[PDB]
C-alpha cells in the first residue's frame, strides 16, 4: 500500500543502501583486489570479486539494491565489462554530493551539476586518448594483455589474445560498412569438450557444432551452399488429427508413425535435388538426419534465421530455395578455409570467414572440461578491446589514472568559472577521487599523501599519460609501463552512472504498492 | 551427538560413565553374586548377577562407555568371568588417570606406561601359575573350577548349580579339544525348586508336545513355522470359514486335509513334526489316529534352536522337505523333564553342540538369576578344556600383580614412573570392590594381603570373616581360576581404557 | 541484510579459524590423541585423521568450509596431511592480526605471504636428497607417514604390511592407489591386526567334500548372474505371493539350472583335460544345491559371493576378462591364476588368488571384532598406503618431523626485504608459522612449547644438521640420522595450499547475510 515518507528523509535511504555494496567493489577493481564473502541462507561458501552476483544470490532492497542490479546487466550486453565499474561510480557520487549540498538547501541545482561535470569529462579524457593502430598488432597486443590480468589471468592470456585479434575485425554488421561496435551476437564465443591448447585453432569466422557431426556428413567443400527449407524440403512436420478414437485401436499405431512417415518425405526431397548443406529452423532429430547421410549430404539443425542468413554471407552464397534456383550472387566468395576436428562421436565444423557480419563463434579450448568455463571469461573480456580499438583507434593510457585525471580536471574548472554552479560541482569533483584513493589502500601507507603528488604531477607533467598505478600506488609512466584502460569501458560506465545518481536524487517517495 | 567444547569428553564423560558402570559389578563380581532389578521394555522383573547383560539391556547414552561395552561382550564369548573385570579395572585406571592429568601429565605419556605395564603384567601371571589341574572325564574336578564363576552370578544355591553345569558340560563331549558357546542351550520350564533342576543332553521343547509316540530311535524331523490351519502351497493355501454353509464342509475336510499334510512329510521322512504354525482342532484329531507326534506351538526361539543344530530349515511353506530341511537326532523319546512332559531329543555323539539344562523355579525370577550362573559356565568351561593352569581364587591372584608393578615403578622411571604406579592401584580396585561389598574399610583389607605377603593364596571374600576380618586361603577351597581367563580380561581391559581416554571434544554446528 | 565492513569485519572470519585449528591441535604425531566424533547417525568413529574429522562433522562457520575445502584438496593428490595443513594456516593467522590490529592493511600483509612462499618451494630443492626405493628405506618412511594420521601402535603394526602392498606394483609409479585398496574386514578374536595376502581376495567362497581345495593351475572365466535363472546378467522376477506361485518358482528353476551346467563342464574338457588341470567360477549370487553337487563333483570350484568390486580387480589380476553368463568361453579369454586356496577363517572364508600376472591389486584384511577398532585400524590403511605410494613416485624426499620447517624459518632471515617493508610483513609472519609443527609435538610431549623449540634452532646453527623434534620423546634430534623423513609430496602440495587459504581469508573484509 501507500506509504509517505518526504525530502531528505527519504534520500539518506538511498545513500545507506547505495555505499555498503560500492565500498568492497572499490577496493576489487584495480589490479589489486579483495573478496566479498557471502554468508548463504543454506550455508556454503560463495565469494566473488564481482558484487552484482552476492546481490542476486541474495538482499535485494527498494532503492539503490534494484538500480545497481539493473544497470549493470545492460553493461554486460553492451561491452562485456566495467559491471565492476557502474556500481562503485553510482554509489560515490551519490554518498558525497547529497548531504552538504542538501544542507545547504539545493537538490535540484545538484541534478544540474552533474551535467556539467558530464560535459567536462568527455571532453579532457578524449584529449588524452591516443591514437594506435589496428593495422599494427603489436600495439593492439598492450592494450589487450592489461583486460585480461585486471582479472588477475596471466596463464591464459596469450591465448585469448590470438583468437580475439584477428576475429572482431572482421565481424561487420548488415549495413556492411561498420566494423565498428561488434556488440554480442555478432561476436560470440561456445566452447567445445576438453581439448589442450594444441588442439586450439584461430577462427576469425563461426562455427557450427551441429553441422557435420558424423563421417558420413559432408567433408570439406570450400564454400558450401545452405539450401532453405522451400522446394527441397518442407515447412510441414506434425501428426495429423483428421478423425481419432481411442477406442480404436489402429489409432493408437496411425498417430506414431505420422510423425515418422513425415520426416521422410522432408529428408526424401533433399537425396532427389543433391545439396551439399540443408538449413531448418524447425530443428531435426537424429533419427531424421540419417536419411541425409546416405546422400551424403549435411544438416544444420536447432538454429535461428537471423544466425543462418549472416552465416550465408560468411560461407560465400546466398540464400537458394534448393539447387536448381540460381540467380545472381549477393556473396560469391566469403570462406576462406573449411576444417572439421572430431572430439568424441561429434565432428564441429569450423569455417574461416572474413569481413562478413556472421555470428563469429570462436573455438577454444581449456586444459579440462572445467577450464573451458575460466577461457572462457577471458574471451569475453579479450573481444572487448577489439570492438573498443576498432570503433576508435584512440584510448586512454590509464590506470586508474583516468579516474584521477578528470578529479582534478574538474577542480580547476570550478575555480575559474566561479558562479553558482562552482559549490555542487567542486562536490562531484571529489567524488571521483575517493576511487583511485583506495587502490593505493592495498599498497600501504597515507593513501592521501601518495595522491597529492598526483594532483600536482597532473597540471605539472601529464594528466594520465604519467598517472598513477594502483599495484605500486606510486606514480608512474602509464603508457611506459603498458597499462591502458579501455576508453569504450570509461565512456559508458561514467553516463550510466551519473543517470543511476540523479533517478535517486529525483525520488522522494517510496510507496509498497 | 550435540556439541562439546574445552575438551571436555575426557575429564568429564570419563569419570560419568565410570560411575555408572560402578556397583552393578562392584558387589556382584567374587564369592558371594548381589541381585540388581532392570526393568524391560515389556516390564518385568529381571535380576542380573552379570556383567554383559545388564549393559546389553541398557541403552548406554554416554558414547564413553560404549568402548568398554564392547569389550565386556568379547570376554562374555570367550571367559564369562572376565567380563565382570573389564568394567572395574577400567573404571578404576580412568578415576586414578585424571589426578595424574592435572598435575601436568600428558594423556600419551601416560598412555605409554599403561601399555608397558601391561606387558609385565603378563609376565607375572606364569609366577601366578600356582598348581594345574584338568580333568573333563571327572565332574568332581570340572565343578570346582567353574565354582568361583557361578558364585559371581549367584546369591542360591552355588554347590547344587555347579553340579548341574558339570554334569552338562564334560558328559557331552570328554575328549574334545576345544568345546562351544552354544554347546549348552537353556531350557527355562515354570515349576519346582531351584535345587530341582536337572541335566538333560540334546533339543528339549519346552513348549507343549501332543501327537503319540510312534519311534524312539527314528528322530528324523521337519520343521515349519507353517500352520495346518489350512495353509498348504501344493494346493491353494485358501481357508473357507467366512461362509456359515461352507464351513461346516470344510471341518470336516480338515480331517482328510491334515492326512494329507503328515503323510507328505514323513514319507520323505518324518516321525516328529516340528511345527512353530498351529494346529486346530480337527486337525489335532488327524494325528493322534495317524500316530505321529506333534511339537505344537513353536516360538522363534524354539525353531532356531532346533535348526542350529541339526540342519533343518523352516519355510512358511508347506511341501515335502528335501533333504536341506531334513535334520536327524539321535534319540527321541517323552519323558518328563523336572516333572513336567515334554520332548527330550538326544544328541552326543550326532554333531553335540547342544545339551540342556531344566531351569526351574515357580517364577521367572528364581530362573534368571541360574541363568547367567549357566550361560557364563558354559565359556568358563572352554577355558579349561583348551589349557590346565589353574589361577588361585579371586582377588588372591591381583595382589601380587601390584606388587612387583610397584617394583616396575623404581626399576623404570621416566614420566612413565607415575602411570606405572596407578596401574598398580588399578588391579587393587578388584579386592577394593570386595572390600566395598563387605562394607569395611577398603584399606584394612589391603593392609591384610600385603602383611601376610602371600601372593597366591590370602583374599578377603565375602564371609561373615569378612566382616570382623580374617583372611583365607582362597588357594585351596573349591575357588579357583584358570589362567586365560585373566590374560584375556586384562588385555580387552586395558584396550578399552586407555581409548576413551584419548577421546576430545565432538565438534559440530 | 546486515553487513560487516572493515577490519572489524575480517576479524568475524579469523578468529572463528584459529578455533577450529585450536580444537585440532590435539592432533598430529602419535604423541596427540584420538578424537571421538559422532555426527548425527549414531555410531563412534574414533578418528585422529583431520580429513575424515572436516567432511563427518564440524564447527560451523564460513571457515569451516574452507578448512574442509583444502583438506579435500590436499587428500586426493598426495592422501597424507590432511592434520598438518590446519595447524600452519592458522598460526600465520595469529601473526597476521598483530600488524591490522597495529594499524595496519589486510593485503600488504597477503602480498608478503606471496614473497614468502616462493622462495620456500625453492627451500625445498636444495635441502631434499634422493634416497632409496628399496623395501628397508621405504620403511623409515611408512613409520612416519603412518604416525601423523594416527597412534603409536597402530602404527607399528601397519608399517611392514603396507611397504610390500605399493611394492607389488610393475614400475608404475603414481602419488596414489587406484586398484590397490581392497577392504575386507572380520569380526575376529585379534582386536587389532592387519595380515597381509598378495592378490585380489574374494570376499566369500563355496566349499564341498569333493571340491579341489588345492588347485595349481586355474583358468578362471569369471561369471556374474546367475545358476537360478539361464540368459541372465542381471535378475529375473519372482513368484511366490501367492500359495500357487510358490510351487511355480521352484519349478521352473529345474528348465533353468539343467541348461546352465552343461556349458561349463564342456568348458573344462578342452581347457584342463577331465580332471589334470583346474577350472575356477566365480558366482556373484545364489549358487543352487543340485549344481554344487555337479560342479564339484567334476573338478570345478564354484566360489559364492564375490562383489563388482571383485570382478574389476580379478580381470586385471588374471588377465581374462568379464562375461556376466555363464558360458562358454574361449580358452585364451580365460585368466590364469597359477594358485587359488581357500583359508577358512573365524566364520568368513578367504578365497585368494596368487601368482597374479599383473599385480595392481594386493589386499590387506582387516581384524577387529569391535566397532571402535575396526574404524581406527582401517581409516589408517587408506592414508597410510597412499603415503608410502608417494614415496616411491618421489626420487627425492625431504627430511622430516620438523627438520626442514626451522631451517627454512632462519634462511629467509629478517630485514633481507627493504622494498617498501610490504613484503617484509609476510615474510616475518610466515617464519612463525612454519614453527608451529616443533610448537605442537612439544605442547603433547613433557617441557614447554616454546622451551624446546629455541633449542632447535640453536642446533640448527650448526650445520650439517636438519633438526627438529622427535614424534617418539618430543626432544630435539637430527632427524636424518634416526631415519625419520617424510616424503616430497606432502612437504609441497603443503606449501601451496596453505597460503591460498589463509589468503583469502584476509582478502574477505564483506560478509554479507
Amino acid at each position: 500500500n501507500t506509504k509517505r515518507e518526504s525530502g531528505r528523509k527519504v534520500q539518506s535511504g538511498n545513500i545507506n543502501a547505495a555505499k555498503t555494496i560500492a565500498d568492497i567493489i572499490r577496493t576489487c577493481l584495480g589490479p589489486k583486489s579483495m573478496m566479498k564473502m557471502l554468508l548463504d541462507p543454506m550455508g556454503g561458501i560463495v565469494m566473488t570479486n564481482d558484487g552484482n552476483a552476492i546481490l542476486r544470490e541474495i538482499q535485494v532492497q527498494h532503492p539503490a539494491a534494484k538500480s545497481m542490479i539493473e544497470i549493470s546487466r545492460t553493461q554486460d550486453e553492451e561491452v562485456g565489462d566495467g559491471t565492476t565499474s557502474v556500481i562503485i561510480l553510482a554509489g560515490e557520487m551519490l554518498s558525497v554530493a547529497e548531504h552538504f549540498l542538501e544542507q545547504q538547501m539545493h537538490p535540484t541545482v545538484v541534478i544540474s551539476a552533474y551535467r556539467k561535470a558530464l560535459d567536462d569529462m568527455i571532453s579532457t579524457l578524449k584529449k588524452i586518448s591516443i591514437p594506435v593502430d589496428i593495422s599494427d598488432s603489436d600495439m593492439m597486443l598492450n592494450i589487450i594483455n592489461s583486460s585480461i590480468t585486471t582479472k588477475a589471468i596471466s596463464r591464459w592470456s596469450s591465448l585469448a589474445c590470438n583468437i580475439a585479434l584477428d576475429a572482431v575485425k572482421m565481424v561487420q554488421f548488415e549495413e556492411n560498412g561498420r566494423k565498428e561496435i561488434d556488440i554480442k551476437k555478432y561476436a560470440r564465443v561456445e566452447k567445445i569438450p576438453g581439448g589442450i591448447i594444441e588442439d586450439s585453432c584461430v577462427l576469425r569466422g563461426v562455427m557450427i557444432n551441429k553441422d557435420v557431426t558424423h563421417p558420413r556428413m559432408r567433408r570439406y567443400i570450400k564454400n558450401p551452399r545452405i539450401v532453405l527449407l522451400d522446394s527441397s524440403l518442407e515447412y510441414k512436420k506434425g501428426e495429423s488429427q483428421t478423425d481419432i478414437e481411442i477406442t480404436r485401436e489402429e489409432d493408437f499405431t496411425r498417430i506414431l508413425q505420422m510423425e515418422e512417415e513425415y520426416i521422410q518425405q522432408l529428408c526424401e526431397d533433399i537425396i532427389q535435388l543433391k545439396p551439399d548443406v540443408v538449413i531448418t529452423e524447425k530443428g531435426i532429430s537424429d533419427l531424421a538426419q540419417h536419411y541425409l547421410m546416405r546422400a551424403n549430404i549435411t544438416a544444420i539443425r536447432r538454429v535461428r534465421k537471423t544466425d543462418n542468413n549472416r552465416i550465408a554471407r560468411a560461407c560465400g552464397a546466398r540464400i537458394v530455395s534448393r539447387p536448381e534456383e540460381l540467380r545472381e550472387d549477393d556473396v560469391g566468395t566469403g570462406a576462406g578455409l573449411l576444417e572439421i576436428k572430431k572430439i568424441g562421436d561429434e565432428y564441429f565444423t569450423f569455417i574461416t570467414d572474413c569481413k562478413d557480419p556472421k555470428a563469429c563463434t570462436i573455438l577454444l579450448r581449456g586444459a579440462s572440461k572445467e577450464i573451458l568455463s575460466e577461457v572462457e571469461r577471458n574471451l569475453q573480456d579479450a573481444m572487448q578491446v577489439c570492438r573498443n580499438v576498432l570503433l576508435d583507434p584512440q584510448l586512454v593510457p590509464g590506470g586508474g589514472a583516468s579516474e584521477m585525471a578528470v578529479a582534478h580536471a574538474l577542480t580547476e574548472k570550478s575555480k575559474a568559472m566561479t558562479g553558482v554552479e562552482q559549490w555542487p560541482y567542486r562536490a562531484v569533483a571529489q567524488a571521483l577521487e575517493v576511487i583511485p584513493r583506495t587502490l593505493i589502500q592495498n599498497c600501504g601507507a597515507s593513501t592521501i599523501r601518495l595522491l597529492t603528488s598526483l594532483r600536482a604531477k597532473h597540471t605539472q607533467e601529464n594528466c594520465e599519460t604519467w598517472g598513477v598505478n594502483g599495484e605500486t600506488g606510486t606514480l608512474v609512466d602509464m603508457k611506459e609501463l603498458g597499462i591502458w584502460e579501455p576508453l569504450a569501458v570509461k565512456l559508458q560506465t561514467y553516463k550510466t552512472a551519473v543517470e543511476t545518481a540523479v533517478l535517486l536524487l529525483r525520488i522522494d517517495d517510496i510507496v509498497s504498492g | 551427538a550435540k556439541h562439546f567444547s574445552g575438551l571436555e569428553e575426557a575429564v568429564y564423560r570419563n569419570i560419568q560413565a565410570c560411575k555408572e558402570l560402578a556397583q552393578t559389578t562392584r558387589t556382584a563380581y567374587g564369592p558371594n553374586g548381589m541381585n540388581k532389578m532392570v526393568i524391560n521394555h515389556l516390564e518385568k522383573l529381571f535380576v542380573t548377577n552379570d556383567a554383559a547383560t545388564i549393559l546389553r539391556e541398557l541403552e548406554v547414552q554416554h558414547p564413553a562407555a560404549k568402548m568398554i561395552v564392547m569389550a565386556s561382550h568379547m570376554q562374555e564369548q570367550e571367559v564369562g568371568d572376565g567380563t565382570n573385570f573389564v568394567l572395574v579395572f577400567a573404571g578404576a585406571l580412568l578415576e586414578l588417570a585424571e589426578e595424574l592429568l592435572r598435575i601436568g601429565l600428558s594423556v600419551s605419556e601416560v598412555i605409554e606406561g599403561y601399555e608397558i605395564a601391561c606387558r609385565k603384567a603378563h609376565e607375572i601371571l606364569p609366577n601366578l601359575v600356582c598348581c594345574s589341574a584338568k580333568n573333563l572325564r571327572d565332574i568332581d574336578e570340572v565343578s570346582s573350577l567353574l565354582r568361583t564363576s557361578i558364585m559371581s552370578k549367584q546369591y542360591g544355591n552355588e554347590v547344587f548349580l555347579a553340579k548341574l553345569i558339570a554334569q552338562a558340560c564334560v558328559s557331552i563331549f570328554p575328549d574334545s579339544g576345544h568345546f562351544n558357546v552354544d554347546n549348552i542351550r537353556v531350557c527355562k520350564i515354570l515349576g519346582s525348586g531351584i535345587s530341582s533342576s536337572s541335566v538333560l543332553h540334546g533339543m528339549v521343547f519346552k513348549k507343549e508336545t501332543e501327537g503319540d509316540v510312534t519311534s524312539v530311535k527314528d528322530a528324523k524331523i521337519a520343521v515349519y513355522s507353517c500352520p495346518f490351519d489350512g495353509m498348504i502351497t501344493e494346493t491353494k493355501g485358501t481357508v473357507l470359514i467366512k461362509t456359515a454353509e461352507e464351513l461346516m464342509n470344510f471341518s470336516k475336510g480338515e480331517e482328510n486335509l491334515m492326512d494329507a499334510q503328515v503323510k507328505a512329510i514323513a514319507d520323505t521322512g518324518a516321525n516328529v513334526v516340528v511345527t512353530g504354525g498351529k494346529v486346530a482342532d480337527m486337525a489335532l484329531h488327524y494325528a493322534n489316529k495317524y500316530n505321529i507326534m506333534l511339537v505344537r506351538l513353536n516360538s522363534k526361539w524354539d525353531l532356531r534352536r532346533l535348526c542350529k543344530t541339526v540342519g533343518a530349515t523352516a519355510l512358511p511353506r508347506l511341501t515335502p522337505p528335501v533333504l536341506e530341511e531334513m535334520g536327524h537326532c539321535d534319540s527321541v523319546y517323552l519323558s518328563e523333564v523336572g516333572d513336567t512332559q515334554v520332548v527330550v531329543f538326544k544328541h552326543e555323539k550326532e554333531d553335540g553342540a547342544i545339551s540342556t539344562i531344566v531351569l526351574r523355579g515357580s517364577t521367572d525370577n528364581l530362573m534368571d538369576d541360574i541363568e547367567r550362573a549357566v550361560d557364563d559356565g558354559v565359556n568358563t568351561f572352554k577355558v579349561l578344556t583348551r589349557d590346565k593352569r589353574l589361577v588361585p581364587g579371586g582377588g588372591a591372584t591381583e595382589i601380587e600383580l601390584a606388587k612387583q608393578i610397584t617394583s616396575y615403578g623404581e626399576t623404570c622411571p621416566g614420566l612413565e614412573q607415575y602411570a606405572i604406579k596407578k596401574f598398580a592401584e588399578a588391579f587393587e580396585a578388584i579386592p577394593r570392590a570386595l572390600a566395598e561389598n563387605s562394607g569395611v574399610k577398603a584399606n584394612e583389607v589391603i593392609s591384610k594381603l600385603y602383611a601376610v605377603h602371600q601372593e597366591g593364596n590370602k583374599n578377603v571374600g565375602l564371609d561373615i570373616e569378612a566382616e570382623v576380618p580374617a583372611v583365607k586361603d582362597m588357594l585351596e577351597a573349591g575357588i579357583l581360576d584358570t589362567y586365560l581367563g585373566k590374560y584375556w580380561a586384562i588385555k580387552l581391559a586395558t584396550n578399552a581404557a586407555v581409548t576413551v581416554l584419548r577421546v576430545d571434544q565432538i565438534i559440530m554446528a | 541484510a546486515e553487513v560487516a565492513r572493515a577490519q572489524a569485519a575480517l576479524a568475524v572470519n579469523i578468529s572463528a579459524a584459529r578455533g577450529l585449528q585450536d580444537v585440532l591441535r590435539t592432533n598430529l604425531g602419535p604423541k596427540g590423541t584420538m578424537k571421538m566424533l559422532v555426527s548425527g547417525a549414531g555410531d563412534i568413529k574414533l578418528t585422529k585423521d583431520g580429513n575424515v574429522l572436516l567432511h563427518e562433522m564440524q564447527i560451523q562457520h564460513p571457515t569451516a568450509s574452507l578448512i574442509a575445502k583444502v583438506a579435500t584438496a590436499q587428500d586426493d593428490i598426495t592422501g597424507d596431511g590432511t592434520t598438518s595443513n590446519v595447524l600452519i594456516i592458522g598460526e600465520l593467522l595469529k601473526q597476521a592480526d598483530l600488524y591490522i590490529s597495529e594499524g595496519l592493511h589486510p593485503r600488504i600483509i597477503t602480498e608478503g605471504f606471496e614473497a614468502a612462499k616462493e622462495k620456500a618451494l625453492q627451500f625445498l630443492e636444495e635441502v631434499k636428497v634422493s634416497r632409496e626405493m628399496d623395501r628397508e628405506t621405504l620403511i623409515d618412511v611408512a613409520r612416519t607417514s603412518l604416525r601423523t594420521k594416527v597412534h603409536a601402535e597402530l602404527a607399528d603394526v601397519l608399517t611392514e604390511a603396507v611397504v610390500d602392498s605399493i611394492l607389488a606394483i610393475k614400475k608404475q609409479d603414481e602419488p596414489i592407489d587406484l586398484f590397490m585398496i581392497e577392504i575386507m574386514e572380520m569380526k575376529h578374536k585379534s582386536e587389532t591386526d592387519t595380515s597381509l595376502i598378495r592378490g585380489l581376495v574374494l570376499d566369500h567362497g563355496a566349499r564341498h567334500p569333493d571340491m579341489k581345495k588345492r588347485v595349481e593351475d586355474a583358468y578362471i572365466l569369471t561369471c556374474n548372474v546367475s545358476l537360478e535363472y539361464e540368459k541372465t546378467e542381471v535378475n529375473s522376477g519372482f513368484f511366490y505371493k501367492s500359495a500357487e506361485e510358490r510351487e511355480k518358482l521352484v519349478k521352473a528353476e529345474r528348465k533353468f539350472i539343467e541348461d546352465r551346467v552343461k556349458k561349463i563342464i564342456e568348458l573344462k574338457r578342452k581347457v584342463c583335460g577331465d580332471s589334470d588341470k583346474g577350472f575356477v567360477v566365480i558366482n556373484q549370487k545364489g549358487i543352487d544345491p543340485f549344481s554344487l553337487d555337479a560342479l564339484s563333483k567334476e573338478g570345478i570350484v564354484a566360489l559364492r559371493r564375490a562383489k563388482r568390486r571383485n570382478m574389476e580387480r580379478l580381470t586385471l589380476a588374471c588377465g581374462g576378462v568379464a562375461l556376466n553368463s555363464f558360458d562358454d568361453l574361449s580358452p585364451d579369454c580365460l585368466g590364469h591364476a597359477g594358485l587359488v586356496y581357500e583359508y577358512t577363517l573365524g566364520e568368513e572364508k578367504f578365497t585368494f588368488i596368487e601368482k597374479c600376472n599383473n599385480p595392481r591389486s594386493v589386499t590387506l584384511l582387516i581384524k577387529g571384532p569391535n566397532k571402535h577398532t575396526l574404524t581406527q585400524i582401517k581409516d589408517a590403511v587408506r592414508d597410510g598406503l597412499r603415503a608410502v605410494k608417494n614415496a616411491i613416485d618421489d626420487g627425492c624426499v625431504v627430511p622430516g618431523a620438523g627438520a626442514v620447517e626451522v631451517a627454512m624459518a632462519e634462511a629467509l632471515i629478517k630485514h633481507k626485504p627493504s622494498v617498501k617493508g610490504r613484503a617484509q610483513l609476510g615474510v616475518q609472519a610466515f617464519a612463525d608459522a612454519l614453527l608451529i609443527i616443533p610448537k605442537v609435538l612439544a605442547q603433547n610431549s613433557g617441557f614447554d612449547l616454546q622451551e624446546t623449540l629455541v633449542k632447535i634452532q640453536a642446533e640448527h646453527s650448526e650445520s650439517g644438521q636438519l633438526v627438529g623434534v622427535d614424534l617418539n620423546t618430543g626432544e630435539p634430534m637430527v632427524a636424518a640420522e634416526v631415519g625419520v623423513w617424510d616424503n616430497y609430496c606432502v612437504k609441497k602440495q603443503l606449501l601451496h595450499s596453505c597460503t591460498v587459504i589463509a589468503t583469502n581469508i584476509l582478502l574477505v573484509d564483506e560478509i554479507m547475510r
